[PDB]
């Protein structure tokens, strides 16, 4: 879950 | 010491530069004129939005209008998250607790930020090229007639502050670490950064506007006003979800909005 948050924040 | 926070309020305010395209600065020059540039294309009406069509970017009109709001909060939320990234210490925090923190305060920021770009009548829009009235917003359609007018009532009394952008980069990253938020896992390490944060605020707010005395005092009342508009906004919300079928809710919004108030 959050993955598109997990992904700007791991970026 | 107090050399040590304002290092902090200049890396601070030279991220925000870098993280928010359009500024404080700027959307006050455009709407009192003082800029040389093409003034906005003024979006009044039903027609008047037709004819702005060339100088904005992308089935009927209070939902679209909504999901030109959705487009653009999806990029707030993208410049807040690299906003947040630049905050020291931020990124060392456990990464579930991170996105927690995002979660709760983006709207909080947007909000905040919006308000930059208001005056009582409207609101520029695609970086400051169109300028959505005020009344025009009222007059869509329920639910959509009531969605921007707490917006805009709240961001004229934080605008009678008269903060400036090196107050709102520090003012926007106490409120991203927040520790109250539900469901943090690691409490302490937030409060340590917002407690440096608050001095920070603290220092720039007397520095920066020494005739003005407990503006740090106000400010802080309205971080609780935020959290209102952002409460009676999540159930709004929960109501266009519901009450409207032709339109779907961007996928971030919806990571952010479920399991939120
Ligand atoms: C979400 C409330 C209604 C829609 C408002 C969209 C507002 C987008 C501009 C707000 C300022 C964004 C802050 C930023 O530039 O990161």
């Amino acid at each position: 879950r959050h993955k598109i948050l997990h992904r700007l924040l791991q970026e | 010491e107090s050399a040590d926070l304002r290092a902090l309020a200049k890396h601070l305010y030279d991220s925000y530069i870098k993280s928010f395209p359009l500024t404080k600065a700027k959307a006050r020059a455009i709407l009192t004129g003082k800029t040389t540039d093409k003034s906005p294309f003024v979006i009044y009406d039903m027609n008047s939005l037709m004819m702005g069509e060339d100088k904005i970017k992308f089935k009927e009109v209070a939902i679209r209008i909504f999901q030109g709001c959705q487009f653009r909060s999806v990029e707030a939320v993208q410049e807040i998250t690299e906003y947040a990234k630049s905050i020291p210490g931020f990124v060392n925090l456990d990464l579930n607790d991170q996105v927690t923190l995002l979660k709760y305060g983006v709207h909080e920021i947007i909000y905040t930020m919006l308000a930059s770009l208001m005056n009582k009548d409207g609101v520029l829009i695609s970086e400051g090229q169109g300028f959505m009235t005020r009344e025009f917003l009222k007059s869509l359609r329920k639910p959509f007639g009531d969605f921007m007018e707490p917006k805009f009532e709240f961001a004229v009394k934080f605008n009678a502050l008269e903060l400036d952008d090196s107050d709102l980069a520090i003012f926007i990253a106490v409120i991203i670490l927040s520790g109250d938020r539900p469901g943090l896992l690691n409490v302490k390490p937030i409060e340590d950064i917002q407690d440096n944060l608050l001095q920070a605020l603290e220092l720039q707010l007397k520095l920066n506007h020494p005739e003005s005395s407990q503006l740090f005092a106000k400010l802080l009342q309205k971080m609780t006003d935020l959290r209102q508009i952002v409460t009676e906004h999540v159930q709004l919300l929960q109501v266009i979800k519901k009450t409207e079928t032709d339109m779907s809710l961007h996928p971030l919004l919806q990571e952010i909005y479920k399991d939120l108030y």
